[PDB]
């Protein structure tokens, strides 16, 4: 469980290369390639959860995220082994098509994660969100599989998507991510972040009670934002967009 | 209504230790031991047995409020002798006495049944 | 994955033969008759880069896996004493 | 981090003591299974005393070779004994200790060859001691015919015959009254002392007795009773039997007694 | 491949553990650090369930095996960790994990409390572990909410050739102490797939069931 303090933004791919150089001028570090695959699961509507205390609202149903890393050998087509595995490959990832299709992901079926809507009030300068996390290491039995496990808990699959981007590690534990997101269905693959990169700068705090640390984290994030003034505008997203409860449906992408 | 549940008299809550031992800061070789979910039945027996050890100086117990099931015991023994060891000896002696008592009662009851 | 991490891993691993702990092994085979050939394997290591540890494995000529003795030593004096004892035991075995 | 001069002196004394202990424990293990679990409430009566309890997997149960290391400011000695210890309700109880055969040995004289010779002889010594303990459980008095006792030639010569300096032959002197559990009517017929000779190589048990008076019934054939009379001593006879398990030897004795 | 077995004695006495510790004292080679174990059962709070779907879920927490939880349901196992040192480096690197996870028991009893609710809890603390010749034996007293429950014995060996003989020997050792009602188990969850801790948890479940 962490308090994640975050700021968001977006950029057009035209400046992409330039942006990268500037980051290396500041951090002093080179970018590192990465990828991931997230699957979202929701409580089964076939089961009537009368246990939701309607007269008191002790709790509301929520959605579970399962993440995993996928090797690049599934994301590189027959035209791309010649180039080395570095960040420049992202320049060729502008098409809505991608080597990883629905059948391979179905064949695949980790990190389990749950979150809450950010803290209310208009006196917050950065998006503060609470995250509860655990890890699944292995399994066994006659039906050892992620799908069977989540159906045993009482959850069913809803959708999935694939993230590819680069990471920058700066001082004080600040992490800056440049991402491209591909939604995947049997109908096909569609790039929601079409013609651009999604930028997200964030820090993690282990204990929410410590307030000196939280103040330091906010100071670092606002200093970073004030450093990038004039190039990219980093902003607090909409509090109602980062809500992932089942009752109301929307997805920040 | 504010009447507490009765089962709190014999079921320990989670995170509760049946014994708690604390050194006493006033007299050397003295310990205060808190027992939980217990009443005079055990404290009187243990104190009466601890009064038979020639190396035991002080042994006293109390139940501060008759609402809560718990009591305190206080032990002080001679130098070179541990109060926990005294408690262990007392419990062993009590157990042996109760076993002998049970055997005697069973023998007498069977003899009466033969004479019944 | 990324080029930089693999490059650094390669460059660092290139120095293993220098940075790694030195080791040595000496196998001594004694010529004995009656198809009973004991083996004496002594491996010398420096786990903390300064101290000498001598592991001795003496297998008498009874079985391929029945290790007669397997000991460790940190004092060379005890090493010499046990070597003398083993030599005396072998001489007695040859005399019986 | 030591604080006191007395603490420093105690630290150095313990350093010497456990350095010697480690040296000898390594000596034993390079040839022996020590025990690091046994703690006795009272140190064994024989200046620092340390008790080490060693044994082998094939030894009889609960029988331990006990070494009492006595370390002084300038000299150190070792007391080697054989004892029996049991564990009951979390306590170590010294069931039995032997004091008539305490081996007091100087520190310097101990060597590997002495260690292995002691290893060979200790099995026979422990077998003799457990036979003694079993006879004590039977309340039968006994005495050991040690190497010095045999060399002194005070024992009957026919018993010494066949004992060609073999550790597999053990002779024990038993009291006639004790072996008969107080039967005083047989004291006037047989000698008050009998001899039990056990050969592990032959796995034979012989009970030798001596007639106090020359009875003419010896002239009669007593071959059907499995009694063999000594040619050297006509007044001396013996009963011979073959045994497979030592634990049932008591029954054999009764059989002998029966005969 | 190592093998393990679990024997549970229900009619044991408070001093039976000491009796078995002393009765084996001849072969005891060494003693190691104490251990602990937790055993929870979670119940399904939803009533619109099919007949063939089970209602329980057994969670077993191992303290000595690096703080690991195992969830068991209908012969299906799941192994979760909660230590920062057990995290595969890929998940830390790519961003799939914040680096400081929580135990799955907190997740079940905090966020999913409207689907699963706790029903019991059986604990074992301050057990003893003994090294015998090619064997390791662990003993502990089980305490429920009410009080003492019984005795638990778990045996682990590296060589599987003579496991049955060792089990028979330990059963005989219990036999001389007149503990005649004991339930043992050495089953395997999956004949083809062999995971040690999952099989251990399954054996615990099979031993502890009523």
């Amino acid at each position: 469980m962490v308090q994640q303090l975050s700021l968001f933004g977006s950029i057009g791919d035209d400046g992409y290369d330039l942006l990268i150089s500037t980051l290396t001028t500041i951090s002093g570090n080179p970018p590192l390639l990465y990828n991931s695959l997230c699957t979202v699961w929701k409580p089964n509507p076939s089961y009537d959860v009368e246990n939701v205390n309607s007269r008191n609202q002790l709790v509301e149903p929520n959605r579970i995220k399962l993440s995993k890393e996928v090797p690049f050998s599934y994301l590189i087509d027959e035209t791309m082994m010649d180039k080395p595995l570095n960040f420049r490959i992202l320049k060729s990832f502008t098409n809505d098509k991608i080597p990883l299709n629905y059948a391979m992901t179905r064949n695949i079926l980790w990190s389990l994660q749950i979150s809450d809507i950010p803290a209310a009030g208009n006196n917050r300068s950065v998006s503060m969100q609470t995250i509860a996390e655990t890890i699944i290491l292995s399994s066994a039995g006659k039906n050892s599989s992620v799908s069977s496990l989540m159906n045993g808990l009482g959850y069913v699959f809803e959708f999935q998507y694939l993230t590819i981007g680069v990471k920058f590690f700066m001082k004080h534990g600040l992490i800056l991510e440049l991402q491209k997101i591909w939604q995947i269905e049997e109908a096909g693959n569609s790039q929601i972040t079409s013609g651009g990169f999604l930028l997200k700068a964030y820090i993690n705090v282990s204990r929410g009670t410590d307030i000196d640390r939280i103040n330091y984290t906010e100071t670092a994030l606002m200093n970073l934002k004030k450093e990038l003034q004039g190039y990219i505008e980093l902003s607090v997203p909409d509090r109602q967009s980062m809500d992932s409860r089942v009752a109301h449906g929307n997805i920040l992408i | 209504m504010n009447a507490p549940d009765r089962f709190e008299l014999f079921l320990l809550g989670e995170g509760e230790s049946k014994l708690k031992i604390d050194p006493d800061t006033k007299a050397p070789n003295a310990v205060v031991i808190t027992f939980e979910k217990e009443d005079h039945t055990l404290g009187n027996l243990i104190r009466a047995e601890l009064l038979n050890d020639r190396k035991v100086l002080f042994a006293a117990y109390k139940v501060e409020h008759p609402f809560f099931a718990r009591f305190k015991l206080r032990i002080q023994t001679t130098e070179g002798y541990d109060p926990k060891d005294a408690l262990k000896n007392a419990c062993n002696s009590i157990i042996n006495k109760l076993g002998a008592l049970k055997t005697n009662f069973e023998t007498e009851w069977n003899l009466q049944t033969l004479a019944a | 994955d990324d080029e930089n991490i693999t490059k650094l891993n390669k460059e660092i691993r290139a120095f293993d033969k220098l940075l790694n702990i030195p080791r040595r092994e000496l196998k001594i085979n004694l010529p004995l008759t009656e198809h009973k050939s004991p083996n004496l394997s002594l491996m010398l290591e420096s786990p903390n880069y300064c101290n000498a540890l001598i592991h001795i494995k003496f297998s008498a000529g009874t079985e391929a896996n029945a290790v007669s003795f397997d000991t460790t030593f940190s004092d060379f004096k005890e090493v010499e004493d046990f070597l003398h004892f083993i030599v005396a035991e072998y001489i007695q075995q040859k005399k019986v | 981090r030591a604080e006191g001069p007395e603490e420093l002196a105690r630290i150095l004394q313990q350093l010497k003591l456990d350095k010697i202990i480690h040296v000898l424990t390594t000596m034993f293990e390079n040839t022996w299974s020590c025990s690091r679990i046994i703690k006795i409430d009272k140190p064994i009566r024989t200046l620092l005393q340390r008790d080490l309890f060693i044994r082998l997997p094939h030894w009889p149960l609960n029988w331990y070779l006990i070494l009492s290391i006595i370390s002084s400011k300038t000299s150190c000695v070792v007391e080697k004994r054989i004892g029996k210890i049991v564990s009951q309700r979390g306590k170590w109880n010294l069931k039995y200790l032997d004091n008539s055969n305490v081996m007091t040995v100087k520190l310097e004289s101990i060597t590997y060859q002495k260690i292995m010779i002691l290893q060979r002889t200790i099995l026979n010594r422990i077998i003799n001691h457990m036979l003694i303990d079993s006879l004590n459980q039977l309340e039968i008095r006994n005495k050991i015919c040690s190497s010095e006792m045999i060399n002194e030639q005070k024992l009957p010569q026919y018993i010494i015959q066949g004992s060609n300096t073999n550790d597999n032959i053990s002779i024990i002197t038993l009291e006639l009254e004790s072996f008969l559990e107080g039967s005083k009517a047989l004291n006037s017929i047989l000698e008050s002392s009998m001899f039990l000779r056990i050969d592990y190589s032959n796995s034979q048990i012989r009970l030798y007795a001596k007639f106090k008076r020359n009875t003419m019934m010896i002239q009669c054939q007593i071959d059907k009773l499995y009694i063999h009379f000594v040619q050297e001593e006509p007044l001396a006879f013996y009963l011979e039997e073959s045994f497979t398990n030592l634990g049932i030897i008591v029954q054999y004795l009764t059989k002998f007694r029966q005969k | 491949m190592g093998k393990s077995a679990v024997i549970f004695v229900e009619r044991a006495t408070p001093a039976t553990l000491t009796e078995l510790k002393d009765a084996l004292s001849n072969s005891i080679l060494s003693v190691r650090d104490p251990w602990s174990i937790d055993f929870r059962t979670y119940r399904c709070s939803i009533k619109n369930l099919p007949a063939d779907v089970s209602k329980l879920m057994y969670s077993i927490t191992f303290h000595h095996h690096g703080r690991q939880t195992v969830l068991i349901k209908d012969n299906s196992a799941m192994v979760t960790t909660a230590a920062a040192a057990d995290i595969p480096p890929a998940l830390v690197f790519n961003g799939s994990s914040t680096g400081v996870p929580e135990s799955i028991d907190t997740i079940l009893s905090s966020k999913l409390s409207n689907i699963w609710m706790q029903r019991q809890l059986i604990k074992g603390d301050a057990g003893e572990t003994l090294i015998l010749d090619g064997l390791t034996v662990r003993l502990v007293n089980l305490f429920s909410s009410t009080g003492f429950k019984g005795l638990l014995i778990e045996l682990q060996a590296d060589e599987a050739g003579e496991f049955e003989t060792k089990i028979a020997g330990i059963e005989g050792h219990l036999a001389e102490i007149r503990a005649k009602e004991y339930k043992t188990s050495s089953d395997s969850l999956g004949p083809d797939t062999s995971n040690e801790i999952c099989d251990l948890a399954y054996q615990y479940v099979r031993a502890l069931e009523l």
